């Protein structure tokens, strides 16, 4: 579709089921709260993680 | 006065009758008067005259009477036998020994060639039979351009050239039957379409040939019928093929994938060892040597200098008298320093000249003591003195100053030489031809520093490795399954601060061989290993030892996420990188680059049934195995983890597709090339075979026979009849007429996406093609041996006495052969520039001339005494190859034959078949006992065989109504094209040629063609040009719809729509002619003004002959399938059945040439794929889009509606790509296994978009970076890096991995003779200078970072603000400079710094700086390795501008760019090219200020005054470059450069976005041709410089502002190159960065 980018999350490509929403992007509940406890509130970059 | 009479019969009073005779034609031309003689008698005495000039000028008589060969030998008494019975124009016969010469002139460069290699190929059967009466035979022919003759001249233009033929057609009305032939004969024309104008005769083979290719082809068809055939098409594939699971496609699954790759490529059940280096001979020896297991050199190199500068001029008589001499002073010198010294062989000599028991020799060679004086006792004791009588040679014929002093001595004293020979005892190395103890550690626990070791130890080996084929390919050795090395070459390459390594080897040239490294520390040998390798596909990790490394060290770090991800994929890869090049082949090309198919099929949906057969390359050679292994274990632990497996799964596959990219690593060359001219055969012609339309040998004058055609037809038959409801699927080649007529149909009303819309009116030296890539071919050489033969059989005939022939012979050959750019110095140079296959080439060609000058002499048939003795085991038995098999003795063969059955024949008591003396300048009728005797005293034995048999007269086979045909013209134009019919064009049947080209998968074929055929098929080629170009949807031949379909197939990815990627199989082979013919027969195709039909017919007349085309058979493998069998292959099949003489010319409906029509079918499949999506878009709910580009495409399908669970229908989309690919072998278009259908990935024409942003590709750019080093001079490849470092850094490769490509080919030219130059190669140690620059900017960022002070440079840089804004802004301005430019440098830098107002205690401090150069007074004369037989600066390539095959290796490059590097190659002045070390030398070196901020490449003035003339400034370049970039980019260049303030900010590796090329803002505004007006206005008028392709007063305007200053920069400094750039657009503009390669960037301001 046109808003946003698939329904896919970009972290595993793999996963349409009850995500959530990030800016610009979408992430796994999976996804989530392993890169949350990955590194900080973020990536090494900034795409993710809103807060919950 | 019948206007004949008015300059022909009174005019020819006026002519020279200077040579052979008084009036001889011109009598039996004055007495005619009848026209139909007049003519006819008229241009037979032109012709005569021009003959009569051509063999004058060849110096032979003329053939008087028209008389044959066979009586023209039978008039001197040499009876022969019957004969092909030729008419030559002359002939000269000096004694058992003719030349023949043939003379003609064509205008054309279509019909010269046509006339050179028929008249050629007459005269060359002829000399196959002239064995009984054994003369040889020279022909010559002279064809040329014009009748520019001696006699008169040259206002021919208004003689007989040009009214005889106005005399021909006004008085057409006698008997004559008038030609095309006359007017184009005689007149002069210097080709395009229209070619309308001939006849076109019809045959009844061609009613037939209409009868099968247009017939149910009609394309007028209503649509409703087609729509409903279309319905019931899927009716019946829904029924009878799919739901039966007969579909191609299917889904994939993310477990069978993975488990069915491990029973693939990892090989369980084989017997080869699990470590990696007990499995390969060579990695081994880089583990052993990977754990470590000066006042007397100087008084020994400089000597062997001066013995090897001995062997460089020939001086003695043999080849192995200079060894032996040489090895008696470096004997003698032996003896000397072991009694001087005190540091002898036990302690200081053991640094590399002495091995133990051995020592060092001439060129790079060894040889041992005790037998090397058991050697040289051998003359010695026989030729008396040898010394005295050889050294005076020495003392008087070189230079006579000898560079030496007692060591060229009388008999050596041998009594110390035993002492000497008794200290050094024993140690002899093996180097053995031709196991379970594992003491090889686990690569995984070696600690990091010797895993980069064992990176350091290869980088060592490969150079050693390349360098073995510096050895020179003409010398051997003197005494000539493991073995026990007495004599050897060596390659010693050094490790440490006392440890060495060597390389022993016992061949010379450039192929592979046995090796064997040992490693001696302090004079201890020890055994490291053998092996086999092929030292020119080594040439990558040459210094690439920090370049492997970091990009490995790059990919683990995109791995970043997670540890112990990266310390367990860390060693894999290193030892993969290490693997893959410590053993290349093809077949691990082949492995590797097939698993980014596996990739995408990992990551797409649907994926080909035959994928895995694909993926599978079978093994050889047993560390292909763990190659294997390494590779598809990778794999399965990147993806394929536990709970926590597919994380970031971006990461995963950029990662696992650069490493399917390291089968970029391994060479792009052949291995062989024999076996691939073998592979490229049995590739061309297994499809006609299988097909069944194979004619062999066609009568090739145009027509047929009966059965030719009759296959010909069967096979058109064939084709055209696929049957639209069967199951004959993607194996078999044809076309249903159904389906294409529908196609046809619907492109000509306008229904497709593309219609007939048709802007812009569509209509606006001698190879021979059996032999291609040789390197002399049969007529080349004939040529050549004709050349030397006729100038060298005149030149000592005006100014000797046929006595004098020394090697100016060779210096003859050399320069026709290597062209130009003297005796005994520049023939070295020309020798040593001359690759190992040509130098055999070379002494053929002067065995061949020297055989030719030995028969010339004349001032038997009774005395045959024994050529071999016949009491030995031979008489006949085996040299009976001399008169039936082999034909000339010339090339009777040596195997069977292995080592001493020769030199048994080789004991007369030394007769009349030899001579008594060796000569040097020996006279014509002894050369052969002078050839036969030094032959015999060289030991070189079988050549001294083959010539008593030649001296023994084994070379015979026991000799002991006019108007109509008469061709017998030297201008009388046959070979013109008049008439045609549907297979001719009265010329003959469009030939074609056979090579291969190289790519890093497989080797794609590639078809060359006649010069006559090379042109049609430009024709054709661009009228499909245009007419696609027309159209919308390709993308062959474009580019702005290529970004185009980047910009929607990125978007596709990224929204969710099905993107299939498709690539089809064997496009070349499956299409044809007829295709084309029966596609176009019925389109439109409307003209864009006043839309009428386009008349297709000329491409109709030319596809016909492009159909019945003919190709050679390569005669190289024509040969080595007659060898084989002796009396297992498809081709080899029908090679064998056919009963003709030999199958040499393969016709057939198939092939469609490999590139030759190639836009044609770009059309084709342009237009049947819109078809398709027009099938699709009817049958479903998609809408399709496609990007042909000829041979695969894209298509982005979406999908409307159901985004949702519980789907049940839409996952069955299988149908309709089965479909797709059912309709697309119904057209003819076979989609291959290598095409994965479905999202998260697209891919076309290797791009790889990706849901992010796309996958950048490290390896594939690294790779190519490296073995892309192709030289010509150190700023030629300079450049080139340059351009190579900038596009791959457009693409996302760090600036580390650049800086280290930039400091290996730094050192890699380093490895010659450059020294070190100012302006380098390219930017070490950058990080910016890449997205707001040029090369401009770099080579300034590298001057100012030599002056690391920031001090120096400013006063040249506020120089530069004023003179710029003294240009443009106020109060001064400059319009005077061109003779200011043009003085020279130095006074002109300090004029410039004169007008920014300075000091003299100045202007001159900053003179100082200054650097030596070596291309002031021209260029260096370098001779490179290039083919045999192949001012200022940027005036050479506006020249180019204005004016709008066979391979080579990579390793040879290198070694003949530093053969060419150490002679005298610089140029100074006069004239005398002098050395490097000359030059260098001279310096004085000093501590001087200057050369303590980067010595020995700045220099003060005062330490160069003996090298003075080379000798330039930097500031004055430094001066130019920062005026000329700020032409064309930024006033920033003028400020300063401070740190970004460099903060703790996140350290992200992983952030790459993309960045646009700021600050570019140039001054100019469209430049191209206002500065051609600008080079005549200020420059001096050199625009008549060699005035080619004028665009004055008929192809100006100017007044560009700052070109003025700009444009005689790049005249008189050498490399600013500035006009280069300004003329062209940039290639990137699309730079993608990182994010701390912008926060730790230098910062410019404008302002600041
Ligand atoms: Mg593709
Ligand atoms: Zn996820
Ligand atoms: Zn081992």
């Amino acid at each position: 579709s046109s808003l946003y980018g698939r329904y896919n999350c970009k972290c595993c490509w793999f996963a349409d089921t009850n995500l959530i929403t990030c800016n610009d992007h979408y992430l796994c509940l999976r996804c989530h709260q392993v890169m949350l406890r990955n590194s900080d509130l973020c990536n090494i970059c900034w795409k993710p993680l809103p807060t919950t | 006065m019948e206007e004949s009479v008015n300059e022909i019969k009174t005019l020819i009073r006026k002519h020279f009758p200077e040579r052979q005779e008084l009036a001889y034609q011109r009598d039996i031309f004055l007495s005619q008067h009848h026209p139909s003689s007049l003519l006819l008698e008229g241009f037979k005495l032109l012709s005569s005259l021009v003959e009569l000039e051509s063999c004058e000028a060849h110096a032979c008589q003329i053939n008087s009477d028209q008389k044959f060969v066979d009586v023209i030998l039978s008039d001197h008494g040499i009876l022969c036998p019957t004969l092909p019975k030729v008419i030559p124009d002359g002939f000269k016969l000096t004694g058992k020994t003719l030349i023949l010469l043939e003379t003609f002139v064509r205008v054309n460069p279509d019909e010269f060639e046509r006339k050179w290699k028929s008249d050629m190929s007459k005269l060359l059967n002829l000399k196959s039979d002239l064995l009984r009466v054994g003369i040889t035979l020279v022909p010559v022919v002279d064809g040329r351009s014009s009748y520019s003759n001696r006699f008169l001249a040259d206002w021919v233009v208004e003689r007989v050239r040009w009214l005889l033929i106005d005399i021909l057609k006004k008085s057409k009305f006698i008997e004559e039957q008038e030609y095309q032939r006359l007017i184009h004969s005689l007149s002069n024309t210097k080709g395009l379409e229209n070619i309308e104008c001939l006849k076109k005769n019809s045959l009844g083979y061609d009613e037939r040939l209409n009868e099968s290719l247009f017939v149910g082809v009609r394309g007028d068809i209503r649509e409703s019928v087609i729509r409903e055939e279309l319905i019931k098409l899927r009716f019946w594939f829904k029924k009878e093929i799919f739901d039966k699971q007969l579909g191609k496609f299917k889904f994939s699954q993310k477990s069978n994938l993975i488990n069915d790759l491990i029973l693939l490529g990892s090989h369980k059940d084989s017997d080869v060892p699990s470590c990696p280096f007990c499995a390969n001979k060579l990695m081994d020896v880089v583990y052993s040597i990977a754990l470590h297991p000066d006042a007397v050199e100087r008084c020994y190199l400089q000597a062997l200098s001066v013995c090897n500068k001995v062997k460089g001029l020939k001086v003695f008589n043999t080849r192995r008298n200079t060894l032996l001499f040489l090895d008696l002073v470096l004997l003698n010198l032996l003896c000397d320093l072991f009694k001087t010294y005190d540091g002898a062989i036990v302690r200081l000599r053991n640094a590399g000249i002495v091995v133990g028991q051995m020592l060092m020799l001439v060129n790079d060679r060894l040889l041992d003591i005790l037998e090397a004086i058991k050697l040289i006792r051998k003359k010695l004791m026989t030729s008396p003195k040898w010394v005295q009588m050889c050294s005076r040679t020495l003392k008087n014929s070189h230079q006579d100053l000898w560079l030496q002093l007692e060591k060229l001595i009388k008999h050596p004293d041998m009594d110390n030489l035993m002492i000497l020979a008794q200290v050094l005892v024993s140690d002899r190395p093996v180097m053995r031809y031709t196991e379970k103890i594992c003491r090889h550690q686990p690569f995984s626990s070696l600690v990091e520093g010797e895993q980069k070791k064992l990176f350091r130890i290869l980088s060592s080996i490969s150079l050693a490795l390349v360098n073995s084929m510096k050895t020179s390919f003409s010398s051997r050795l003197l005494i000539n399954g493991n073995v026990r090395l007495r004599e050897c070459y060596v390659q010693r390459f050094h490790l440490t601060k006392n440890t060495f390594g060597l390389l022993f080897y016992q061949k010379t040239g450039e192929k592979s061989r046995c090796y064997s490294i040992y490693l001696s520390t302090n004079g201890v040998l020890e055994e490291q290993g053998s092996f086999y390798c092929d030292p020119k596909r080594f040439f990558l990790p040459i210094f690439s030892e920090d370049v492997l490394i970091e990009m490995c060290e790059e990919m683990t770090s995109w791995l970043d996420f997670s540890h112990e991800l990266m310390t367990m994929t860390r060693p894999i890869l290193r030892l993969l990188v290490l693997a893959v090049l410590c053993s290349p082949s093809k077949r691990n090309q082949t492995f590797l680059q097939g698993l980014r198919y596996f990739l995408m099929a990992y990551a797409n949906q649907i994926h080909h049934v035959d994928l895995m057969s694909k993926l599978r390359v079978d093994c050889m050679s047993g560390s292909e195995v763990l190659i294997q292994r390494m590779a598809v274990e990778l794999f399965q632990i990147i993806l394929s983890e536990g709970e926590d497996a597919d994380l970031y799964f971006a990461r995963r596959f950029k990662y696992l597709l650069n490493v399917s990219y390291l089968c970029h690593l391994v060479t792009k060359e052949t291995p062989d090339r024999l076996t691939d001219q073998i592979k490229c055969f049995e590739k061309f012609v297994e499809p006609k075979v299988k097909f069944g339309c194979v004619v062999v040998n066609p009568p090739l004058n145009g027509s047929l026979t009966l059965e030719q055609e009759d296959t010909m037809i069967r096979g058109l038959d064939r084709f055209f009849s696929k049957e639209a409801k069967t199951s004959s699927d993607t194996q078999i080649p044809g076309v249903c007429k159904e389906i294409l007529s529908f196609c046809i149909s619907l492109f000509n009303r306008g229904r497709l996406k593309v219609t007939g819309e048709l802007k812009s009116n569509p209509y606006r030296v001698i190879p021979k093609l059996d032999e291609l890539g040789n390197i002399l071919s049969v007529y080349d050489k004939e040529k050549l041996v004709s050349t030397c033969v006729s100038t060298m059989a005149e030149r000592f005939k005006t100014k000797g006495r046929y006595n004098l022939d020394p090697d100016s012979m060779d210096y003859l050959i050399l320069k026709n052969l290597t062209g130009l750019v003297t005796n005994q110095e520049e023939l070295s140079v020309m020798y040593e520039s001359l690759t190992e296959d040509q130098v055999r080439a070379f002494e053929g060609i002067r065995n061949d001339v020297q055989m030719t000058l030995a028969k010339m002499a004349n001032s038997e048939s009774l005395e045959l005494l024994w050529a071999p003795f016949g009491v030995m085991r031979e008489i006949k038995a085996e040299v009976s190859m001399h008169e039936v098999k082999d034909f000339d003795p010339d090339v009777f063969r040596s195997d069977v034959y292995k080592e001493l059955c020769d030199t048994v024949y080789l004991s007369p008591y030394k007769l009349t078949y030899f001579l008594e003396a060796p000569q040097d300048i020996c006279p014509l009728g002894l050369l052969l006992k002078n050839l036969t005797t030094i032959a015999y005293q060289e030991e070189e034995f079988f050549e001294c065989f083959k010539y008593l048999l030649i001296q023994g007269h084994y070379d015979q086979k026991l000799g002991s109504f006019t108007n109509a045909a008469l061709r017998n013209l030297c201008f009388y134009s046959d070979d013109s094209p008049t008439e045609f019919t549907s297979i001719s064009s009265n010329t003959g049947n469009l030939k074609f040629g056979l090579s291969y080209k190289e790519q890093v998968g497989s080797n794609r074929e590639l078809y060359v063609g006649d010069l006559n055929t090379k042109l049609m098929t430009r024709l054709v080629e661009d009228f499909s040009e245009a007419v696609g170009s027309s159209m919308r949807y390709t993308c062959l031949n474009s580019e702005k719809e290529f970004e185009r379909a980047i910009c929607d197939m990125k978007m596709a990815v990224n929204n969710g729509d099905l993107s299939c990627s498709y690539d089809h199989s064997k496009w070349g082979p499956t299409m044809s002619p007829a295709l084309f013919l029966s596609f176009l027969h019925t389109l439109e195709l409307k003209n864009p003004r006043d839309r009428t039909k386009v008349n297709l017919e000329p491409v109709m007349n030319i596809l016909k002959w492009h159909l019945h085309k003919v190709v050679e058979v390569p005669i190289n493998v024509a040969e080595a399938y007659c060898v084989g069998k002796l009396k297992g292959e498809e081709f080899f099949h029908q090679y064998l059945q056919s009963r003709d003489q030999v199958p040499s010319h393969i016709m057939s409906v198939l092939d469609m040439g490999q590139g030759i029509l190639h836009n044609t079918s770009d059309l084709y499949g342009l237009i049947t794929e819109q078809f398709l999506c027009y099938a699709l878009d009817l049958l479903y709910d998609v809408i399709p889009v496609t990007y042909t580009s000829s041979d695969d495409q894209v298509s982005l399908i979406k999908i409307p509606c159901l985004s949702d669970e519980k789907c049940q229908d839409r996952t069955e989309l299988l149908e309709m790509v089965c479909f797709h690919e059912f309709l697309s072998s119904k057209l003819n278009k076979f989609i291959s296994p290598k095409s994965v259908i479905g999202t998260f990935v697209a891919e076309f024409k290797s791009r790889f978009f990706v849901m992010g942003e796309e996958t950048p590709l490290l390896t594939k750019f690294v790779s190519a970076a490296l073995h892309n080093v192709k030289c010509k001079t150190p700023t030629q490849l300079s450049e080139t890096i340059d351009t190579i470092c900038d596009q791959c850094i457009a693409n996302g490769v760090s600036t580390h991995i650049v800086s280290k490509i930039s400091i290996r080919v730094n050192q890699l030219i380093r490895y010659s003779g450059y020294r070190e130059t100012p302006f380098g190669a390219i930017e070490e140690q950058d990080v910016k200078d890449w997205v707001d620059g040029s090369r401009g900017y770099r080579l300034q960022r590298k001057i100012e970072a030599i002056f690391s002070d920031d001090k120096e440079t400013m006063f040249i840089r506020n120089c530069a603000r004023k003179v710029f804004n003294d240009i443009k802004r106020g109060k001064i301005f400059e319009e005077n400079l061109i003779n200011l430019i043009s003085r020279g440098g130095d006074e002109a830098l300090s004029g410039f710094l004169q007008y920014a107002g300075c000091s003299e205690d100045e202007i001159r401090q900053t003179l100082d700086y200054r650097w030596v150069n070596l291309a002031s007074f021209g260029d260096l004369r370098l001779v490179l390795r290039t083919k045999l037989m192949t001012m200022p600066t940027l005036i050479k390539t506006i020249q180019s501008r204005l004016s709008r095959a066979f391979q080579s290796s990579v390793a040879s490059g290198f070694i003949g760019f530093c053969k060419s590097m150490g002679s005298k190659c610089v140029r100074d002045g006069k004239g005398g090219f002098l050395y490097i070390k000359d030059i260098f030398t001279r310096i004085i070196p000093c501590l001087c200020g200057i050369c303590e901020r980067k010595p020995k490449v700045i220099y003060c003035q005062k330490s160069l005054q003996e090298v003075n003339q080379f000798s330039k400034p930097i500031l004055w370049d430094y001066f130019s470059l920062v005026l000329t970039n700020a032409c064309e980019l930024g006033e920033w260049v003028f400020s300063a450069v401070k740190s970004p303030q460099a903060p703790l900010v996140l350290c992200n590796k992983n952030f790459f976005w993309a960045v646009k090329p700021k600050a570019v803002r140039q001054i100019e505004d469209q430049l191209g041709m206002n500065h051609v007006l600008h080079s005549i206005r200020r420059n001096y008028p050199k625009l008549f410089e060699e005035h080619l392709a004028p665009f004055m007063n008929d192809l100006d305007s100017g007044r560009l502002k700052f070109l003025d200053v700009c444009v005689a920069l790049d005249m008189m400094n050498e490399n600013l190159g500035i006009i280069s750039h300004l003329l062209k657009v940039r290639d990137n503009n699309v730079y993608i960065v990182k994010q701390s390669d912008c926060a730790s960037a230098h910062v410019r301001q404008s302002e600041y």
